[PDB]
This record gives structure tokens, C-alpha cells and sequence, in this order.
């Protein structure tokens, strides 16, 4: 009657976890293959897939190299062990603003030569943040982590710009990319296509307002794993962007010694011209519509006829109570409250002050610690805010979250799902031996 | 409804060649495989040539093996048959029809479905 | 026509794009990938060996002389070849896909000995 | 006659060295050398993928039904065979080739199509 | 029924459980498992090769034209394949394996171009 027809090269896939490699055209590794231009997108004409972003393995691979890459591009760096010691911390004799008394402090002590020796003289200038008093009275402080591990110093050669990192199939395998442009991570995708390798991907590390990253086509959409569930993250994808501009305005000299046979420290030697406070704008009407439409999203998930309430985050501490990020390689922590103060019931500009650190912790992780070398000069950067982090308490209570480093990922991984190839099989014919 | 309509030739010398056609329409052309049968004016039926709907295998009766050429167009949904040598044997009317054969990916044949009307071939 | 174009179109449609997919199985920090170039291998290798196995060395598609028993799946040639894609009908038989593999491997072994039978 | 000593011989007596070339096809410090051996059996094993998709699996000459466009060459069989070595015939018909590799890919989809067609 | 289990069975015998070895050849701190890998695919890869070499590719059992000169082993069948297992032929043939692996490769060039010149 009918027999077994063996055939191979069918185009059928399974779910499957495989190992992802880079392409791109220091955030490289010089080990990222030339980015072999143009990719090509099959469009599959009638193929219906199921997403889970999630469960989306290639979120775990993009967090572990980003971290593996950084703490790589520490290893021939500086270690700070010969500043662990006293302090000795007077106020800055300049013209400071009210916002700045007791945010920076002129401190001396004494350092290694590269003679064993031979000791040196050295004062800068400290940003309260990165010290902590031993002394009760007394101007004795020392730095914030000499109790638990050792500090290191970041080369000032090895920039943190984040350059797109494309990931790419091994054979075998295949990318499957959604293009449903109301996708809300989950379920069926009708549209769906295969990339070689995904579109570059710029890994910017930021908490509660995710910025450079894609918007949404044509609506905001907002996705949770768990809409009803108070302990899950809300991502909101936005489909405009808000720009928002930050500053350092203080002409920052940076001054440096040797510390050892080859090693340099550098530090903050002096301030040109009058001490301001870091801050970052945020045009007003713009945000306003932003949050608008985002309101009008949330009724779809939460009752229609309530009210929607945006507040600060209640507590814990700095990193993830503001607005985490690099800005031409400062380390900036801006205050959100003035952006999440409002209740929605059924040319100004806002302006977030900011913190600066020079020591900081970067990963969730206890046993390290970078310094961040002073930038000479005064900064100023530029960028979108393309969606938010939102986490959940009649009335809706929504405040600022995004902790956890993997959701800045999620939202632009949501797209993409690795498949295995199993192009073997077998089918009844009327063809025998 | 399905149709077949030879377009063939007439009256012809002993030892020459005639072309026929048939030319298909109400029905995927491509999905069918197609023959020709002949019936001279006396006698009952014979089947004569055979040939795969994507036109790369052709049988034929031994009688007419070195002598006969089945071929087909998809694009044209035509059916076509070059007889050579003309014997006075090949007098007999060709008919156009659909079936014989299929594709081991379909269900079998084995018949015919589908008849044209016939052209008649004359060798003097 | 490229990489899986074909995924979504019916089995009898799909088929005629084997050579499609077939030529796209191929081709510390970094070592990952050499790892996964490793293994992307030997899968490769394991399915040559079972045609290997079955008598389809050489081949995309393969006739054989096993039957097929209506208990796997007792859809006819019109709904298989003509309906459904790969996809779905990968998923039907999905459970009765060892037993065919086994009753495949049979098969070619009684086969090699007995032409050997006959070249004696 | 050892590896490419026939190289600088004629294509009609270096064809009967075939086996002396595929016999020697096969066989952080070290990585490049790991590197450099899978490479060399993922592009063993591509050659390999080709002539199986062509229909030339398991031999080192295999006839075909491509027939040769005048185009690519219109040396006659005493210039090809008795006087050109095989590196100047690549070098002659090197930009041709992709065409010819299509032509053998297409030629085979048609021979199997035919082949299961038959076995009905 | 496992593997090597006939290897204590006489040769015979154990020609009937060749496909259950076959399948059992393929599947800083990780390299020297990594180099492990890639050699046992070069391993693998050899064998396949010279099975293509002697016109054997595909298939389990292959006969050829070589005859068996009485001076390798004198033995009859039935002291071969009825009185000795797998393990004792082969520390008796062992030092002629080289011998009969040069008169295959021979045998399969040789009707190779016989056949080519039989499709003009
Ligand atoms: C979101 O995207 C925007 C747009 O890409 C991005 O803003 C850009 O930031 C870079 C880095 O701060 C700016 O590049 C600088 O341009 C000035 C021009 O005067 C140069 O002098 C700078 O060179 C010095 O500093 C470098 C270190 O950053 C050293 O490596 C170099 O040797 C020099 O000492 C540097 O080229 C770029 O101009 C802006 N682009 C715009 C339009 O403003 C923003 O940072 C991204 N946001 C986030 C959070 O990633
Ligand atoms: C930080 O303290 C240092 C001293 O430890 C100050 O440097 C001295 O400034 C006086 C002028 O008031 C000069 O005459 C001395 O020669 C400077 N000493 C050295 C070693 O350079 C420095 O000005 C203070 N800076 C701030 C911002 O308060
Ligand atoms: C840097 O070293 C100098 C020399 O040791 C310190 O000056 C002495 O400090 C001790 C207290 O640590 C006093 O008892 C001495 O009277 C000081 N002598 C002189 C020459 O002034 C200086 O205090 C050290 N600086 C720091 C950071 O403590
Ligand atoms: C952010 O907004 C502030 C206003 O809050 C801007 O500050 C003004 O800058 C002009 C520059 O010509 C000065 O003349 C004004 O006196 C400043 N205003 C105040 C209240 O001091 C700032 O320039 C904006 N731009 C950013 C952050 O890039
Ligand atoms: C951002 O700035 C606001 C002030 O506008 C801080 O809010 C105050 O926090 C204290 C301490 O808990 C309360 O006693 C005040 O009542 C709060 N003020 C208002 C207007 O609510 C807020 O803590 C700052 N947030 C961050 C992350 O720095
Ligand atoms: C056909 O299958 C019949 C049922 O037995 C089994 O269950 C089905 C669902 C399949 O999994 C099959 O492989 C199992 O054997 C058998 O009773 C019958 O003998 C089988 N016939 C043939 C042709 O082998
Ligand atoms: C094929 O069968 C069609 C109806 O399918 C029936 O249900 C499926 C699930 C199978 O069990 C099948 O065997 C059953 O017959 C008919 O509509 C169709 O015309 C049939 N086509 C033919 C005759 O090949
Ligand atoms: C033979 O070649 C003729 C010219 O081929 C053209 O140029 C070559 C280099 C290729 O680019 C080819 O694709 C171009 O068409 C053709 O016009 C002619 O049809 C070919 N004849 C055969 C036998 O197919
Ligand atoms: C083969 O050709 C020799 C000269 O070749 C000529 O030029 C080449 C490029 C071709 O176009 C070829 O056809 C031309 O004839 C002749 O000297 C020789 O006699 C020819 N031999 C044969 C067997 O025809
Ligand atoms: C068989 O082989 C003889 C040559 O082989 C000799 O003996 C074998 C065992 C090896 O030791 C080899 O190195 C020696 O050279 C020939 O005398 C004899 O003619 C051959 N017989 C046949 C049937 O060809
Ligand atoms: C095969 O030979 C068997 C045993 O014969 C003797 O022992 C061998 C090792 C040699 O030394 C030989 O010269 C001796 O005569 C026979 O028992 C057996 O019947 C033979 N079988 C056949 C079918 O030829
Ligand atoms: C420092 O502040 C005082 C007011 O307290 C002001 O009179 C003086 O001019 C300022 N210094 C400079 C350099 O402007
Ligand atoms: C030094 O700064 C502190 C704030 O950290 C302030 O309370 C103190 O009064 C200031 N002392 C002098 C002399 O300016
Ligand atoms: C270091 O000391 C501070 C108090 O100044 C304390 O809060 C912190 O937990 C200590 N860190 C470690 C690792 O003991
Ligand atoms: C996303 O869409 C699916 C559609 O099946 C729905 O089940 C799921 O609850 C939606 N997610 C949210 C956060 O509403
Ligand atoms: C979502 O969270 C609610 C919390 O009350 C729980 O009852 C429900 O089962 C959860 N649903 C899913 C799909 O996790
Ligand atoms: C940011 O700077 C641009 C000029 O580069 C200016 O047009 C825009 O209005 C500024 N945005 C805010 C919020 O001040
Ligand atoms: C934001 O938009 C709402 C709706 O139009 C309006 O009532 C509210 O006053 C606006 N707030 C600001 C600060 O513009
Ligand atoms: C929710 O409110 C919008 C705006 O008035 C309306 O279009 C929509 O139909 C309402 N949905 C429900 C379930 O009431
Ligand atoms: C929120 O706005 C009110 C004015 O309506 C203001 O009094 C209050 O301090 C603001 N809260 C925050 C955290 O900015
Ligand atoms: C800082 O002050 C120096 C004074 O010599 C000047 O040359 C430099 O341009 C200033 N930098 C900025 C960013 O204003
Ligand atoms: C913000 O989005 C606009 C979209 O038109 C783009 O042109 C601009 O370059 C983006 N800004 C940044 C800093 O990437
Ligand atoms: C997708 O389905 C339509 C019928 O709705 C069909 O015409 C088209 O050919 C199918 N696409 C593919 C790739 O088979
Ligand atoms: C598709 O399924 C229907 C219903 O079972 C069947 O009639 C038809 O023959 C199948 N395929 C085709 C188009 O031959
Ligand atoms: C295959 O097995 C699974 C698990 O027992 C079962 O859910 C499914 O219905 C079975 N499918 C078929 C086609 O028998
Ligand atoms: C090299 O060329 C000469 C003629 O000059 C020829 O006799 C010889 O056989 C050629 N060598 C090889 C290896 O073919
Ligand atoms: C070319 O071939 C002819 C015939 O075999 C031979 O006589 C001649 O020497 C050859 N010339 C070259 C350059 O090999
Ligand atoms: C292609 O090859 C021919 C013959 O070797 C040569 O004449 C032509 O210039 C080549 N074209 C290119 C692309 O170099
Ligand atoms: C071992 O030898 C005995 C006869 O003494 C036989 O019955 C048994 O099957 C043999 N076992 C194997 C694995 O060949
Ligand atoms: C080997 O087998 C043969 C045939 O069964 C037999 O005659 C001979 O005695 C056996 N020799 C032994 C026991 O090794
Ligand atoms: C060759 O092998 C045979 C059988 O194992 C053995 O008897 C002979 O001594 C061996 N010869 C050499 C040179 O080892």
C-alpha cells in the first residue's frame, strides 16, 4: 500500500539551547567576527511561532558575557591597596552652591613611590559617596571599601562606550525573529522570520529609565510576565522617545602620581570656576504625553474606570532608588521623583538632580569594586529614553524599579527565539526498493 | 469542465512525419500525467505513449519506440506527439487523455479520466 | 526560496527544497565556540550515519522497503502531501519515530546479507 | 608520486593520482591549533556535503548530465587532457564555476524526482 | 545484544551486530576533553575515507575483487567463520592488513576508470 520515504533537508525546528557567538564591525573583544554586512531575512510566509520572552535563554548569555567581558577588561589594571589609610578630609575652599556643601571633600594622605622608600604628599578631591568617617569628630575618613575588597582602577585607555554586538547562529541553528508589532512577549507571533543573526545590540547598563534602546512601531506596549502579579517588573516599550540631557558643569583638572613600577592613579586635582551639581533635563510637555499613553495602556490590564499613580521608589539603597548610568564615563545617580509625581484619574523642563561616584560595584556582587578614573574637563551627553521600568504595589500605585540587569536586556532580546534545525524525517509514500 | 482538444494533422505519405497537439484546459494541466491512445477506424483501443506530468519520464508501446516522441508544455498546457516514419499501420484516430500515471506523492491512477475528441491520422 | 522559506508551504511543496536546508548545516573566551563547533559536527555525523545505517548514504530522498502500518498515522496521501507542513506533521509522529527508525535499520541488515547471498 | 607530485604533470596522468591527494586530506597555547583542525574537517566535510548533493558520493570521478557550455571553455579534449595542467585549467574556468556547481545541483534534484517517480 | 557483547562469538556470529558498533563510534580545565573530541572525529572521518577509497561508502558489508592470497591466512571458512571470534583473526592477519589495504585501493581505481570509459 504505502511505504516509508526517508528524507533529509526538511525544514522543521525544535526549541533548543545552544551557544551564541559575536559579530560586530573597549566594549569588543577583537574576537567578534567582521559583522559580514547586510544579513538576510527569509520570511517564512505561513509560519505561526510561540514566544516566551523570559524564558528566552539568550538573555542569561547576553548577561554573562557582558559581565565576563568587563570583569576581563580589569585584569591588567591598577589595584589600589596602597590607598587604604587614613584620611585626613577638610571642606573645598570654593565657591559652592547649596545643593554641593558636604558633597565634596579635599582630603590628604600619603601614598607609595615607586621606591619602597620613598612616600608621597597627595591630596585630591573626594566625592562624599566614595568615603566613610572612622573618626566620630574628628576629620579622619577612609575609603568606602577598604573593609571588604580591594578596589580596582579602571584603565583610562579602555573606554565603556556601548558599541551594538550582533549575535549570531552557529550551524545547525537559526534565529527566528517576531515581527508582530503589537507583540507582547508572549504566545503565538503570526509573522515571523529568520535572521542569520539579530541586529546589533547596544549593551547599556541603566536601571529604572532604559535608554538607546528600540521603540515600539506604533504603540506603547507594555509587558510583564505576570500583569495581576505585585512581585513581577512592568517593561514598557515606548513609541516615541523623550530626550533627555545631562551634565557635569564643573571644569574637572586630573592630576596623577605614580604609585608603584608602572602604576599610575589618577584623581580629581582641582575644580576651574565655581561647583554646581550634576543634573539632567527632561523636556516637560513630552513627558507628560509619555505617560499618558502609558496610563491609557495600564487601563487595559488594570481596571478602566480607576486611577493610576506614579510615585518614587520607597527605599534600598542609591543604585536602585535613582537613575543609574554612565555618561561620558562618569558614573551618575539622578533622583526620578520629579519625573514619577502624579495621579491620573479616569518652554519648561524638569530637571533631576544627580550624585556622582567614582567607586562603584557595577554588577549586583559583593567581592568587587572599580574606580572610575575623574574625566578632565566638563561633560555633557545626550540620549533618548526609549522605555521604563515599573514595578506594582481602589487606585494603581506605580513607581521606578529595573534592579536587575537582565530586564534591560529582555527588551530588546523579547524579539528573537533559538532553534535547532532537524532537517531528518520520515513520511508514507507509494514509492518502494 | 474539463477539455481536450486535439489540433492535429490529416492525410499523409507513407515514411514522412505528422505533428499532433492537444491543447488542455479546466483543470490543473501541470497535475496530471497524460497519454495518447489510438483507435484505427475497425478496431478497439491501444495505448500508444505515456507521459509524467513534469514531463521527464516518457514510455511508449514497442511498436512505435524508435519512431514516436511524446513531449509537453506546462506553460502552454499542451500536449504534444511527433510520429515519424509513418507507417500505413499508424492510420487510426489519436486521442488526447488524462490519466495513466501519477506522482508516488498522489494517489494512484492507473486509467484515464478525461478524453479529447480524437484527431485522424492518414498514411496513404 | 532561501532557508526555511519553504516552512510554512505543504510537504509536497517542501520537498522540492531539500538541497536548501541541506547546505545550511555547515558552516575561556572563545572557546564556546569552538565547543559548539564540535558538537555541531558530530550531530551532522550522526545523521549521515544513520542513513548511513538505513541504506540512504548519498541521498536526500530515500525509498525504502518498510510498510506503513496505519496505527502511526492513517491520514492518506491527499491530506499528508497536499495539506499539512512539515511542522504539523513532524508533530504527529513524533511518538512513533524510534519505531521507525528500528524497523528502518532491520530492514537494510536482512537486505545486505542476502545480496551477498547472491554475489556468492 | 607522492603528494602534488604529479602537479606539474598533464590533467590525462594526474587523474590517476586521485587517492594520493584525498589520503592526505585528513591528519591559551594550543587554542589556534584546536582552531585549525576543526576547520580543516568542517571544510573536508562541506566538500564531501556537495558531491552527495550532486549524485558523486563515494567516488573520486563522477560522470554527469551537465553538458558543457562552449562558453566556459572551447578548448578541444587533446589541449584539455594531453597538455594543460590541472592548475592552469582552474585558473582558465575559475569564474565559471559557480554556474557549473548550480548546474550539477539542479541536474540532481531532477534525477531524484524522476528515480521515486519510477519506483512507483 | 549490547555493545561488544558478541565480541566473544565467532565471526559469524558477529557480522550480525555490526550497526550496534557502528553506532556507539559517535557520541585550562576542558581542553584536553575538547582535543579528545576533535580527534575521535579525525579518527572517525579516516575509516569513512577509505571505505570511499576501496568503493565501500555506504554500507556495512562489502564485497570486492580482490582474491585472498593462501599466504596471508591458509585457514578455511569453516575454521574462519565457525571456529575463531573477531578478536584472534585479527592478531593473525595483522601483519598483512597493509597489503590487502594497497590491493583495494588499486582494484577501486581501476574500475573506476574502467567504467567511466564503458559510459562513452
Ligand atoms: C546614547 O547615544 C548617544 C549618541 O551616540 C551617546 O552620546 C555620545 O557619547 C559619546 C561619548 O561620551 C560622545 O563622544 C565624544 O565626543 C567628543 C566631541 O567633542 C569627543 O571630544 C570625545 O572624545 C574624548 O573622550 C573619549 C571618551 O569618551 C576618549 O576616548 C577620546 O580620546 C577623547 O578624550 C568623544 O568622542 C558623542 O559625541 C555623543 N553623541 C552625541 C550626539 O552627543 C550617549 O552617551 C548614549 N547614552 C548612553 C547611556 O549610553
Ligand atoms: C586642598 O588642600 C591643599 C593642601 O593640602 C591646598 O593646596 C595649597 O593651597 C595653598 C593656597 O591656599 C598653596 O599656597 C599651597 O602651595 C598648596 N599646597 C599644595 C601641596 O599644592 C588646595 O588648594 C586645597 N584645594 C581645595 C579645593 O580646597
Ligand atoms: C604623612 O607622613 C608624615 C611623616 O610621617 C606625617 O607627619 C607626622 O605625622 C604624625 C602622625 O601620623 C605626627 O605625630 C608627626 O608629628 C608628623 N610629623 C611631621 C613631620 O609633621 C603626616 O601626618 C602623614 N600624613 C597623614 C595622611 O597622616
Ligand atoms: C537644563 O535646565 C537648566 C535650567 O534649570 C539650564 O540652565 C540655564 O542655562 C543658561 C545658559 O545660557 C543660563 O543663562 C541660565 O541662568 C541657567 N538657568 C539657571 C536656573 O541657572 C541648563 O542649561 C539646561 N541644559 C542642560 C542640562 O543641558
Ligand atoms: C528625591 O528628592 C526628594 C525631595 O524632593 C526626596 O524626598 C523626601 O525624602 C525625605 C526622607 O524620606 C522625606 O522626609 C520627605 O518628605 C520627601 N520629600 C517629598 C517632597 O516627598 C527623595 O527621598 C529623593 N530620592 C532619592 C532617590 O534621592
Ligand atoms: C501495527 O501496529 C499494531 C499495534 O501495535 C503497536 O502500537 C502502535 C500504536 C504502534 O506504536 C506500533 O508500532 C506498535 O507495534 C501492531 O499490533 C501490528 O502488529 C503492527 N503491524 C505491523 C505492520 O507491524
Ligand atoms: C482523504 O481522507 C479525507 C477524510 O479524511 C479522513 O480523516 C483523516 C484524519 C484520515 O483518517 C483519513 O484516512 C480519513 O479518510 C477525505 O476527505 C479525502 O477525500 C481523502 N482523499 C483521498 C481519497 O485521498
Ligand atoms: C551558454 O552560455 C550563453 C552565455 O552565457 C552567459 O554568460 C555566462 C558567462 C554566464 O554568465 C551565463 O549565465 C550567461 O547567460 C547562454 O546565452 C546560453 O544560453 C548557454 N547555453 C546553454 C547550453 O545553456
Ligand atoms: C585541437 O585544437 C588545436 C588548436 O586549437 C584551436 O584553438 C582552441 C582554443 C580551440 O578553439 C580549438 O577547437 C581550435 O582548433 C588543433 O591544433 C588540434 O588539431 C585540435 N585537435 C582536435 C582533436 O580537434
Ligand atoms: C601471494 O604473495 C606472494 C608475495 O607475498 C610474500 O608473502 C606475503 C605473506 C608477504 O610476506 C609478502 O611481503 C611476501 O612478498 C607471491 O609469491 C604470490 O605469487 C602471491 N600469490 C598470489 C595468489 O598472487
Ligand atoms: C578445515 O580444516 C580443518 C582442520 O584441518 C587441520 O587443522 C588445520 C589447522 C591445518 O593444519 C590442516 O592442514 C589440518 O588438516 C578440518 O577439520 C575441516 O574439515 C576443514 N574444513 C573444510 C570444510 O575444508
Ligand atoms: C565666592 O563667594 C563670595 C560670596 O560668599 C563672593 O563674594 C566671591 O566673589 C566668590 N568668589 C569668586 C571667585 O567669584
Ligand atoms: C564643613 O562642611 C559641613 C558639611 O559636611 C558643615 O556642617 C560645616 O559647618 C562646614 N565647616 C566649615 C568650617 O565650613
Ligand atoms: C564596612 O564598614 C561599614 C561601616 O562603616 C559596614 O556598614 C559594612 O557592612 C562593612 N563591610 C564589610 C565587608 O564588613
Ligand atoms: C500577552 O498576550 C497573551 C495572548 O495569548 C495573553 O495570554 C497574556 O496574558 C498577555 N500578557 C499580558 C501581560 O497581558
Ligand atoms: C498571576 O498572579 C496571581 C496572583 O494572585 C496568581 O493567582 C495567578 O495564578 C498567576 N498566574 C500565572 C499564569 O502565573
Ligand atoms: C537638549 O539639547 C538640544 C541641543 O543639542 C536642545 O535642542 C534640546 O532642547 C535640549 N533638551 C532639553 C530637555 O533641554
Ligand atoms: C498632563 O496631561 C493631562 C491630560 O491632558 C492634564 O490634565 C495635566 O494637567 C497635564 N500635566 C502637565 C504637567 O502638563
Ligand atoms: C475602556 O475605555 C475606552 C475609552 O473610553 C473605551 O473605548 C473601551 O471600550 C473601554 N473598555 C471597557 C471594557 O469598558
Ligand atoms: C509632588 O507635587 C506636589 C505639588 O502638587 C509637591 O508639593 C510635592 O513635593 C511633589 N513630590 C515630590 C516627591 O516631588
Ligand atoms: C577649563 O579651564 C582651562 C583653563 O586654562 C581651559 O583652557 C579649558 O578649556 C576649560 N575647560 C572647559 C570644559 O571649560
Ligand atoms: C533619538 O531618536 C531619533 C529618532 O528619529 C534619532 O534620530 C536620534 O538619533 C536618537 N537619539 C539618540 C541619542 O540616539
Ligand atoms: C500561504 O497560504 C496561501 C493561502 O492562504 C498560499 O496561497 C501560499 O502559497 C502559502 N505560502 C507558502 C510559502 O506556501
Ligand atoms: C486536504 O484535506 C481535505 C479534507 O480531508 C481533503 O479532501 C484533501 O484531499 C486534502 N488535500 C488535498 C488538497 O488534496
Ligand atoms: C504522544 O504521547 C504524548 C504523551 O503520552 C501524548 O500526550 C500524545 O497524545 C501522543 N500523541 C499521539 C499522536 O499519540
Ligand atoms: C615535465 O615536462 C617534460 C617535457 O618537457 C615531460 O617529459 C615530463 O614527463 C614532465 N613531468 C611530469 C611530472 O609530467
Ligand atoms: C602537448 O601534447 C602533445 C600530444 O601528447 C605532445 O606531443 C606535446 O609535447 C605536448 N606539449 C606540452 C607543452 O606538453
Ligand atoms: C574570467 O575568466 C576569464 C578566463 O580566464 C577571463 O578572461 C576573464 O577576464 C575573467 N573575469 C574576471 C572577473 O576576472
Ligand atoms: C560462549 O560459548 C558457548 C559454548 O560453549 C555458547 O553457547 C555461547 O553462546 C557463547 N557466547 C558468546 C557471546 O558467543
Ligand atoms: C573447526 O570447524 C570445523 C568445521 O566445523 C571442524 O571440522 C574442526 O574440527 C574445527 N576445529 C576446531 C575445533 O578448532
Ligand atoms: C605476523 O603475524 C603472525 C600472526 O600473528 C605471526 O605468527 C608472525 O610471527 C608475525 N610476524 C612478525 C614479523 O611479527
Amino acid at each position: 500500500n504505502l511505504w516509508v520515504t526517508v528524507y533529509y533537508g526538511v525544514p522543521v525546528w525544535k526549541d533548543a539551547e545552544t551557544t551564541l557567538f559575536c559579530a560586530s564591525d573597549v566594549w569588543a573583544t577583537h574576537a567578534c567576527v567582521p559583522t559580514d554586512p547586510n544579513p538576510q531575512e527569509i520570511h517564512l510566509e505561513n509560519v505561526t511561532e510561540e514566544f516566551n520572552m523570559w524564558k528566552n535563554n539568550m538573555v542569561e548569555q547576553m548577561h554573562e558575557d557582558i559581565i565576563s567581558l568587563w570583569d576581563q577588561s580589569l585584569k591588567p589594571c591598577v589595584k589600589l591597596t596602597p590607598l587604604c589609610v587614613t584620611l585626613q578630609c577638610t571642606n573645598v575652599t570654593n565657591n559652592i552652591t547649596d545643593d554641593m556643601r558636604g558633597e565634596l571633600k579635599n582630603c590628604s594622605f600619603n601614598a607609595t613611590t615607586e621606591l619602597r622608600n620613598k612616600r608621597q604628599k597627595v591630596y585630591s578631591l573626594f566625592y562624599r559617596l566614595d568615603i566613610v568617617p572612622m573618626g566620630e569628630n574628628s576629620t579622619n575618613y577612609r575609603l568606602i571599601n577598604c573593609n571588604t575588597s580591594a578596589i580596582t582602577q579602571a584603565c583610562p585607555k579602555v573606554s565603556f562606550e556601548p558599541i551594538p554586538i550582533h549575535y549570531c547562529a552557529p550551524a545547525g541553528f537559526a534565529i527566528l525573529k517576531c515581527k508582530d508589532k503589537k507583540f507582547n512577549g508572549t504566545g503565538p507571533c503570526p509573522s515571523v522570520s529568520t535572521v542569520q543573526c539579530t541586529h546589533g545590540i547596544k549593551p547599556v547598563v541603566s536601571t529604572q529609565l532604559l535608554l538607546n534602546g528600540s521603540l515600539a512601531e506604533e504603540e506603547v506596549i507594555i509587558r510583564s510576565e505576570n500583569i495581576t502579579n505585585n512581585a513581577k517588573n512592568i517593561l514598557v516599550q515606548l513609541n516615541t522617545p523623550v530626550q533627555i540631557n545631562c551634565t557635569r558643569p564643573n571644569n574637572n583638572t586630573v592630576k596623577s602620581i605614580r604609585i608603584g613600577p608602572g602604576q599610575a592613579f589618577y584623581y580629581t586635582g582641582d575644580i576651574i570656576g565655581d561647583i554646581r551639581q550634576a543634573h539632567c533635563n527632561v523636556s516637560k510637555a513630552t513627558w507628560n504625553e509619555t505617560l499618558g499613553k502609558v496610563v491609557k495602556q495600564l487601563r487595559k490590564h488594570f481596571g478602566n474606570n480607576t486611577i493610576i499613580r506614579f510615585a518614587q521608589s520607597s527605599g534600598g539603597d542609591l543604585e536602585v532608588t535613582t537613575h543609574s548610568f554612565n555618561c561620558g564615563g562618569e558614573f551618575f545617580y539622578c533622583n526620578t521623583s520629579g519625573l514619577f509625581n502624579s495621579t491620573w484619574i479616569s518652554n519648561d523642563s524638569i530637571t533631576l538632580p544627580c550624585r556622582i561616584k567614582q567607586i562603584i560595584n557595577m554588577w549586583q556582587r559583593i567581592g568587587q569594586a572599580m574606580y572610575a578614573p575623574p574625566i578632565q574637563g566638563v561633560i555633557r551627553c545626550v540620549s533618548n529614553i526609549t522605555g521604563l521600568i515599573l514595578t506594582r504595589d481602589t487606585t494603581e500605585t506605580f513607581r521606578p524599579g529595573g534592579g536587575d540587569m537582565r530586564d534591560n536586556w529582555r527588551s530588546e532580546l523579547y524579539k528573537y527565539k533559538v532553534v535547532k534545525i532537524e532537517p531528518l524525517g520520515v513520511a508514507p509514500t507509494r514509492c518502494k526498493r | 469542465e474539463v477539455q481536450l482538444v486535439e489540433t492535429g494533422g490529416g492525410l499523409v505519405q507513407p515514411g514522412g512525419s505528422l505533428k499532433l497537439s492537444c491543447r488542455a484546459s479546466g483543470y490543473t494541466f501541470s497535475s496530471f500525467a497524460m497519454s495518447w491512445v489510438r483507435q484505427a477506424p475497425g478496431k478497439g483501443l491501444e495505448w500508444v505513449s505515456l507521459i509524467n506530468d513534469r514531463g521527464g519520464l516518457t514510455f511508449y508501446v514497442d511498436s512505435v519506440k524508435g519512431r514516436f516522441t511524446i513531449s509537453r508544455d506546462n506553460s502552454k498546457n499542451t500536449l504534444s506527439l511527433q510520429m515519424h516514419s509513418l507507417r500505413d499501420g499508424d492510420t487510426a484516430v489519436y486521442y488526447c487523455a488524462t490519466g495513466g500515471m501519477s506522482s508516488a506523492l498522489q494517489s494512484s491512477k492507473y486509467y484515464f479520466d478525461f478524453w479529447g475528441q480524437g484527431a485522424l491520422v492518414t498514411v496513404s | 526560496l532561501g532557508f526555511l522559506g519553504a516552512a510554512g508551504s505543504t510537504m509536497g511543496a517542501a520537498s522540492m527544497t531539500l538541497t536548501v536546508q541541506a547546505r545550511n548545516l555547515l558552516s575561556h573566551w572563545g572557546i564556546k565556540q569552538l565547543q559548539a563547533r564540535v558538537l555541531a559536527v558530530e550531530h551532522y555525523l550522526r545523521d549521515q550515519q544513520l542513513l548511513g545505517i538505513w541504506g540512504c548514504s548519498g541521498k536526500l530522498i530515500c525509498c525504502t522497503n518498510v510498510p506503513w502500518n496505519s496505527s502511526w498515522s492513517n491520514r492518506n496521501l491527499s491530506e499528508i502531501w497536499d495539506n499539512m507542513t512539515w511542522l504539523q506533521w513532524d508533530k504527529e509522529i513524533s511518538n512513533y519515530t524510534q519505531i521507525i527508525y528500528g524497523l528502518l535499520e532491520e530492514s537494510q541488515n536482512q537486505q545486505e546479507k542476502n545480496e551477498q547471498d547472491l554475489l556468492a
